[PDB]
C-alpha cells in the first residue's frame, strides 16, 4: 500500500531494497538539468521504415557493400573536451 | 607504388569517381528492430507412417514465423545406391492454409525439380545430405533427416507470416506421406520385409519482435507480395522408337509468373527424369554385364547427360501466337537455367522464364497467365531410337534421338511459379487482388 | 475518429470480456500510433508493478508479452478486410463500357 | 526467445536503437512492365571452319540483354579429345555500333575470362554448353551454346538498341579453322568431319510505353566495358635459367584488372607444361603417357607445378606498382581476394579493382594517363623431367618440367571502361 | 508498347508506396578515387617452428585490408600427409592497436572458420593455398597464402584507417606451431631434416585520394567490428557403454552474432571426427593395412556424420531454455542450410543468433553481457562401433558412434561478437572492454 | 501418444477459472511385481506451462519424484502411489489407469485458480513429454520388453463455475496472482571413489 | 556392497562403491514470482 | 605434469555510515586518478661492434606524472639485463655449469 | 573496466617494473614473499 511513492508512470520503482520514495533518491536526478544526449527507453515513433530491395544495384555491384560516405555521421567527445554532461544517457524511469 | 595509380588522373575518371557519392571503405550499417528467432516444435496430428496424412497448426508463440523444417528419421532397406533422395520422397507434398483458405501447395517432385533448377554448388550437397545417404551408408543404418519448406515466408524474413496479426485465422501445413519410398520400405515395386516406418516431426522458427514492432504488426493492416506454385500433372505423348511425337498441353495456369518448369519422368522411380542406360551411372549395375535398362541406380538416378532426355524441342504459344521462338530442350535445360539462375540443371528438367531473374524474389518481370485464354505448351520428343544397353549406341548418336528406354517417361509434370497478394487486416488473412 | 480509451481495469483496449455492459459495440482501440495512448497504455500498464531499477529499458517485466489484438471489436469487422482484399476499382468491363483495356479481367 | 529479447544493454543502442530498418518486412524498389523474348538472326556470309560471319541484331525489342551463339559440332574422336570445343570454334566475336568497334573477344579471351570469373556450378554448367562431358564418343553430334560476354549480356544492364534509330549494331564472328577433337586431332585433319551449324540468338527486351519513349528520345551515357588485348612471344623458359621479360603494354583507359596466360598455340586452352602425371598429358600416369599432347578433355588443371611463372610486377611509369610477387600469388590469390573462384595454373590476374567481377567500377588504373606500362616477368628453370612423376611431383618452388618451353605465347589482357554515348538514333565511343 | 506486352502475355505488374523506379533504369554511382598496393613487412623474431614473431603494419598507404601470410614449407612425407600444413603452421595471430587487444585468431579457428563460412572454389582455393592438392611429393617446397579474418581482412567496409590513427601501431603477433604434420612431424614422430619455414607477411594498402584523406585524419570514427571470442576446455569425452553430457558454463559477453564449435583430437590438427576403416577416414581405410588409430591426413576432413560425437546440444541463458533442444545434425546441416547456404563438415556446429551471421550488416545478436548465467548443454553419441569393421559404421544407427570416437578429447567453443572500434585524434580503441 | 513422443494440449474456455489438472494414463506390465517404481509418473517425462506463449513453469519426473519425497506424507503418499504404480503385487500384463497430478501453483489451491475467463486472448497450453522408456512397462534396465503396449492418455482440468458477481469481476478486473515456478539445471556429481 | 557387514556397520563417511554410479545431480528451486493479467492477456512480472 | 593453477578474487569493500551513504548516493562525484598507458617497441639492438641507437615515437596522452621503462628478454620473465658468468648473473654462474 | 569502458589496464612486466621503481625494504620483501618462493623451496611445492 504504497499510494506515496515515486510512480515511474504506472510503476513505483524500488533501488537500494526500499520503494523510491521521491526523485531525490533516484540516479537521475543527479543529471536532471542537463540536456542529455539519449534516453535509455528509446521509444522508436510511429514504425520502422521498411527494407527496400532491387534486383539491378544489388547484381550490378556483386556485393562489395558500396557504403555511402555523405551521411550525418554524428561525432562523438573531442577527448580534449571531457565528456559534456549530456553524454550520460537518461534512465527515465518514469 | 599505389600513389602512381592516383596520380594517373584525367577526364575518364571523372565518370567514374569526380563528384564522390559512395565510399567503399567505412561501411554504414542500418540500426534494425530487436529480435529473437526460436526453433519451436509444433505438435502433428494423425499417425506418422507411410502412406498417412498428418497436420499441424503453428502455436502463437512469437509473432512472425519463417523457417519450416520437416525432420524425419528413417532406415535404410537396403545398401548404398538403393535410395534417392528418400525424404523428399516421403513428404509427397505439403498444403499451405491460413483461415481455411489454401494458399499454397508443394509435391515431392516439385521439391526435386526446384532443387534440380534452384539450389547450387555446396548448397545442392548440402541439402542433398540432409534428404538422402551421402556415406554410403548400409542396410540398417539409420539417419534424421531435415526437409525445409520453400513456401514464400519460409523464403526470407521480408515475408515472414505474421501470425500476431492472425487473430482469427490459424495457419496449417497439411502434409501427406507417400504410401513408398525407394531404399527405405520398397525397392522398385517390391517392398522390403522388415522396413521401419518413419518418425517424424516438425519444427518452426519464430520470430519474436520487440514491443514497439509487436505492437504495430498486430494493429497495423499487413501487405505482402507472396509466391505460389501452380501444377498440372499430366502424360507425356508417347515418345517412340519410330518417330518424333509431338503434344501441346493446355495449361490451366494464372496469376504473374516468374517463370515455368517442367520435367519428364518415369513415375516408378522417383526423380528419374531421364532414360536408363548402361553406360556408368545410368542404370542398376550401369556399365557391366549385370547392368540393366529397366531399373536406375537409384543413388545416381539423376544425369548431365541430355542424350538420355525426351524433350527435343519447345515453345510456349500464347493465345495462339508464339511466345518466342522453338528452341531446344537443351536451350530449356542449359541455357535458360544458365542466364537465369546460374546453377547446373540436370537432364529431363526444363526452365522457361518470363523474369529475368526468376531465382530472385523481387519481380523481374511476369507472365500473367490470368490473361491468357488459351496458354499452351508445345512440346516434340527425340526418337527414342538408341539401344539402351549398347553405350556405342548410347554415346556416339544424333541430337534428335534418345533411348529406347526414354519411352519410359510416360509423366509430364508442368510448374508454374507466380505471385498472389497476401493480406491481412482484423485478425484474418487470405489471398487478395491488385 | 472514436478512438477508444484503454482505462485502468483494461490496459491494452483488448475487449476480452471488457465490452459486458460498457460499450458492447466498443470502437477500435487506437492506432497507437495516432493519438498516443503509448504512454497512457504504458501508465495504465502498471498501476503497482514494481521495477527494480536495473531494467531501465523496460523489457524484464515481460512487457513482449503484453499488447493488442488485431480486432478490439465486438466484430472481426469482416466489411473492412473484405474492402481491403477486394471490392476496390468499382464498374467492371462487364458492366460498364468505358473501363475495358483491350485485355482481360484484372488479376 | 525472449529470453533473448530480455538480454538488451547499452552495446546494443549501437545495433537496434532509434532502428532504421526492418528484416520483417520488404518492399520492391523496382518494376517492370517488360517482356523478354528470344528472336534468331539472320546470319551473313557462310557457315564452315574458318569462315568468317557476320549478323545485324534486328530491331525487335527495344533493349538487348544475351546473346547466345548456337553451334552444332560433331565429334571427329573419342570422349576426352576434345576441349571446350564450341568455345575453341568461336575464334572471335567483334561488336560494332555505327560501325565503329565497341569491343572483341577471342576464343582465348573466353578461356581466360571462364578461368578466372565463372565458379562452382555456374562453371560446370557453362562447360556442359560447350564441350562433351559426359563421355560421348566419336560421331555424337551436339548443339553447344556459347553466351556472349559484352558489357551488356547482369539484368540490369542492356543495349538501348531503339535508342540507335540510326545506326546498326553487328556481331562479326570468326570460326577457326581448326577444332580440337572435331575437325582435328593434334595437326592431323579428320576425314569425314562435318561442317558446323550456327545459329545466332538474342534475348530481346520490350518496353512499356513510358520507359520505351525515354530510351528512344532521351540521350544516354552508357558506363560499359571493353576488352584490350596484346599478344606477345614468350621469353622462351629453358632449363639452363630462369628467363626474364619485360612486356610493354600498350593499353589505355581505366582498366578493372590486368590478366594473362601463357600458352602453347598447337592446344587450346594449354596453359601449363605436360607430363606423366594423371590428366597432365595423354595417357598421363601409364606406359602409353605422351609428354608432347594433352589430355584434351583435361587439358586445364590445377597443379601450379606445371605453370610457368615464377614471379612478376607491373611498373607504371618507371615505378614499380606492386612489390614482386610470385606466380601463385597471381594464380590463387589475387582471384581469391577480388573473384572468389578458382583459377587454373598457367592463369593470372591482378586487379585494380576491389571487385572486377561485377559492373560498378570499383578502384581503376587510367592507363591513358601512363607513358610507360611495362609487365615484368620472371619464368621458372624448365629442368624437371615431364615424364618422371616424381621429378614433377617432388620438385621445388621455381623450376618446372622440360616441356613448360612449349608455352611460348603470351596473352596480356585488360579490362576496361569507356564511354558509349547514345543520342538522336546515333551513338559511339567517347574514347579511344 | 502495350500491344506487344499483352502479345508475350501481360507483364504488367504490382506496385507499391515507396518510390518506384523502372527496372532497367539504372545509375553508376561515383566513388572515391583510390588505388591497392601489396607492401611487405618486416618480421621480428626468429621465423621457425614453435616459434613467436611480430610485424608492425608499415603506415605506407592511408588505410589496410587484406593481410596475406606467406609460409614456405616442404613436404616431409609423401601427399596425403599433410592437412592444410600452412593454416596449421600459423597457430595464431594476435590484433592489437595501440596496446590494446582487439582481436584473435587460432588455427583451429582458422579451420572451423572455414569450415562454416567458406564454399565452393572459393574453399577449394583456399585449400589450394594452405596444402598440396594437386598429388606432391616428399621434398617438395609450395609457397602458402593464409589470408588473416580479422574484421578488416574480410571487407573493405572496415579498413583500418592507419591514417586516423597517427598514434597508434598496429600490430600483428604471429605464433608459429611447434609441429605441422606432414612438414616436420608425422603424428606424433618428428621428421628428421625437415627445412624451417620462411615467412612473409604482407599487407594490402588502400591509398586514397585527397578529400578522404583529409576526412579520416580529422574527422572521428566509429565501427562495427567483430572480435571472436574463444573458450577452449575438455570434452566430456564420450562413452564406450553410454551417453555422456556435458554443460559448459559460456564465458561470452557482447551482442553475439553466433556461436560455433567443435569437438577434435588435438593430436591431429583439423579432426573433428572418429576414424574409422572405411574410405577417407583413417590412414589406409578400406583396406588389410588401415589403421583406426590415425587419420587419412589428407582425407580429416569428413561429412560423414557417423563419425561425429554430438547427439545433441541447446543454450540455456540465464537459466531458460533458448531453444528447444536439437540433434547435433541440426546444428551441422541445417543451421549452416538455413544462414550461410555452404556445406559443414561432420563435428563442425554452428548456432546463430543472427538472421545473417556470416554478412557484415548486423541482423540480430545476442548480448551476453546481460546474461548472468549462459551455459552450452551437450549430450554425446555412445562410443560402441567397432571403427575397424564398416559395417558397424555404416550399418548403424544414430545415436551411436565409432569406438575412436574417444579420442575427441579437447572442444573448441567460439563465439563471433560485435563490439565497436572508436579512433579520434590519432588514437583508438574499443568502446566495450 | 506414445512412449517418447510429444504431445499437448490447451485448456478450453469451458468454465471461467481453473485448478487441478490430472494427466490419465493407461499402461500394461511388462514384467512383474517388484519391477516398477512409480510408473505413471517416470512416464510423464515433463510438463511445461505456458501462457499467451511465455513459460510460465515446467516440471521434469525426477521433479515429481523429488517433491513427492520431500513434500507428500503418511497417506497423501502412499495414495499418490496408488494412482501412479502397482503397489497390490499386480502381475505382468496387468493394466492399469494411472493418474499423475500435476503440482503447477494453480493445480494445488482453488485461491490461484487461473483467471481463463480474463486470458480472453491467451492461450494456456501444456505440453506434454511422455518417456521414451518406463521401467517395468516398456523397458527392464536397459533392456526393451517386447510386446509392450503404448500408452493411452487424457488430460482432465477441473473447472470453476463462477456465479454472476464473482464471474463478472474476474471478466473486467486485472489480476495479480503471487504464483510459484520452478527453477531445475542438471550438474555432473563430482564423483567420490573409494 | 555386496556384503552386509561391510554395508549396515563401517562408518558415518563412507558409502557403497556403488555409490559412485549416482553420477548425475539434480537441483531444484522453487520461487515466488507474480503473474499479471490485464486486457485479456497475461504473463510474469519478473522475467 | 605441471599443475594448473586455483584462483579466487578477494576484495576489500568499505561500509559506510548512513551520512556518508546518502551522501554518496545524492552528490555527484569525480575523482583524480592514475591510468597506465603502455605499448611494446622492438629494441635497435646493439653489437659487439656497435652502438645502436633509437628514436621511438611516445605515442602517449594526457597529464603524465612519469615514464618508466625496461628493456627485456621476452623468454625469461623479468630479465632485464644481460647474462653473464658472475655468481647470480646466469644459470650456474660462477661455475663450471 | 566500469559500465564497459575501459578505465585502466596492468600488465606482468608492468607488475615486475613498478615493483622494481616503487615498492622498497621490507614492502618489497614481503611482496616477494607473496608471488614467489623464498625459503628454498623444492619441486612439488605447493604455495598460495
Amino acid at each position: 500500500g504504497y499510494e506515496n511513492s515515486y510512480d515511474a508512470n504506472g510503476a513505483r520503482l524500488v533501488m537500494d531494497g526500499k520503494v523510491v520514495k521521491s526523485e531525490c533518491q533516484l540516479p537521475s536526478y543527479q543529471i536532471r538539468n542537463s540536456k542529455h544526449h539519449t534516453q535509455l527507453p528509446m521509444r522508436s515513433l510511429n514504425e520502422p521504415p521498411p527494407m527496400v530491395e532491387d534486383l539491378v544495384d544489388e547484381s550490378l555491384f556483386e556485393g562489395l557493400q558500396g557504403y555511402p560516405v555523405d551521411e550525418k555521421l554524428d561525432l562523438l567527445t573531442p577527448p580534449g573536451t571531457a565528456t559534456p554532461s549530456s553524454e550520460w544517457a537518461a534512465i527515465n524511469y518514469g | 607504388g599505389g600513389l602512381s595509380q592516383l596520380v594517373a588522373y584525367g577526364a575518364q575518371d571523372v565518370y567514374l569517381t569526380g563528384n564522390p557519392q559512395i565510399t567503399f571503405f567505412k561501411t554504414v550499417y542500418r540500426r534494425y528492430t530487436n529480435f529473437a528467432i526460436e526453433s519451436i516444435q509444433q505438435t502433428i496430428n494423425g499417425s506418422v507412417g507411410f502412406g498417412n496424412k498428418v497436420s499441424t497448426q503453428i502455436s502463437r508463440n512469437g509473432d512472425l514465423i519463417t523457417d519450416i523444417v520437416v525432420e524425419f528419421v528413417l532406415t535404410k532397406g537396403g545398401n548404398g545406391g538403393t535410395t534417392y533422395y528418400p525424404a523428399e520422397e516421403l513428404l509427397q507434398d505439403v498444403e499451405l492454409e491460413i483461415g481455411g483458405q489454401r494458399i499454397d501447395k508443394h509435391y515431392n517432385d516439385w521439391f526435386r525439380t526446384y532443387d534440380a533448377l534452384f539450389r547450387m554448388n555446396d548448397d545442392r550437397y548440402n541439402y542433398r545430405r540432409m534428404t538422402d545417404w551421402v556415406n554410403n551408408e548400409l542396410v540398417g543404418a539409420q539417419k534424421r533427416f531435415y526437409v525445409p519448406l520453400i513456401f514464400f515466408f519460409n523464403q526470407t524474413p521480408g515475408l515472414a507470416l505474421p501470425l500476431i496479426a492472425l487473430q482469427y485465422h490459424e495457419v496449417k501445413l497439411y502434409f501427406t506421406l507417400a504410401s513408398q519410398v525407394q531404399g527405405v520400405n520398397y525397392n522398385g515395386s517390391s517392398a522390403i520385409a522388415g522396413a521401419a516406418q518413419p518418425t517424424m516431426s516438425v519444427w518452426v522458427d519464430y520470430i519474436f519482435l520487440d514491443t514497439q514492432e509487436r505492437t504495430r504488426f498486430a494493429q497495423l493492416p499487413h501487405e505482402y507480395l507472396i509466391e505460389q506454385l501452380q501444377f498440372t500433372g499430366s502424360e507425356t505423348a508417347t515418345p517412340s522408337a519410330t518417330t518424333q511425337a509431338s503434344q501441346n498441353i493446355r495449361l490451366n495456369f494464372n496469376h504473374p509468373t516468374k517463370y515455368l518448369a517442367w520435367n519428364f519422368n518415369n513415375p516408378t522411380n522417383y526423380g528419374q527424369y531421364t532414360a536408363l542406360a548402361n553406360i556408368p551411372g545410368a542404370c542398376s549395375g550401369a556399365g557391366t554385364a549385370a547392368a540393366t535398362v529397366t531399373t536406375p541406380d537409384y543413388g545416381n538416378t539423376g544425369t548431365y547427360n541430355e542424350q538420355l532426355a525426351v524433350l527435343d524441342s519447345a515453345k510456349i504459344q500464347l493465345n495462339g501466337q508464339d511466345r518466342f521462338a522453338t528452341r531446344k530442350g537443351s536451350y530449356f535445360n542449359k541455357v535458360q537455367p544458365y542466364q537465369s539462375i546460374g546453377g547446373v540443371t540436370p537432364a529431363g528438367v526444363y526452365l522457361y522464364s518470363f523474369a529475368l531473374k526468376p531465382a530472385g524474389r523481387q519481380p523481374s518481370g511476369t507472365c500473367n497467365f490470368s490473361r491468357i485464354d488459351n496458354a499452351t505448351l508445345s512440346l516434340t520428343y527425340k526418337t527414342c531410337s538408341i539401344d539402351a544397353t549398347s553405350p556405342a549406341a548410347v554415346l556416339g548418336n544424333t541430337e534428335t534421338v534418345t533411348a529406347n528406354t526414354a519411352t519410359l517417361l510416360t509423366a509430364l509434370n508442368i510448374y508454374a511459379k507466380n505471385y498472389n497478394v497476401l493480406r491481412i487486416m482484423s485478425g484474418m488473412g487470405g489471398l487478395a487482388y491488385a | 475518429k472514436s478512438c477508444s480509451k484503454s482505462s485502468a481495469n483494461n490496459p491494452f483496449s483488448n475487449a476480452t470480456v471488457g465490452a459486458l455492459l460498457d460499450n458492447e459495440a466498443r470502437p477500435p482501440a487506437c492506432s497507437y500510433d495516432d493519438n498516443d495512448m503509448a504512454s497512457t497504455m504504458r501508465k495504465n500498464f502498471n498501476k503497482g508493478l514494481f521495477r527494480n531499477l536495473d531494467d531501465v529499458y523496460e523489457v524484464e517485466n515481460s512487457q513482449r508479452q503484453f499488447y493488442t489484438m488485431p480486432v478490439t471489436t465486438a466484430a472481426p469487422d469482416l466489411t473492412a478486410f473484405g474492402q481491403f482484399l477486394y471490392g476496390s476499382k468499382g464498374k467492371t468491363c462487364k458492366e460498364d463500357p468505358s473501363a475495358c483495356t483491350p485485355a482481360f479481367a484484372t488479376r
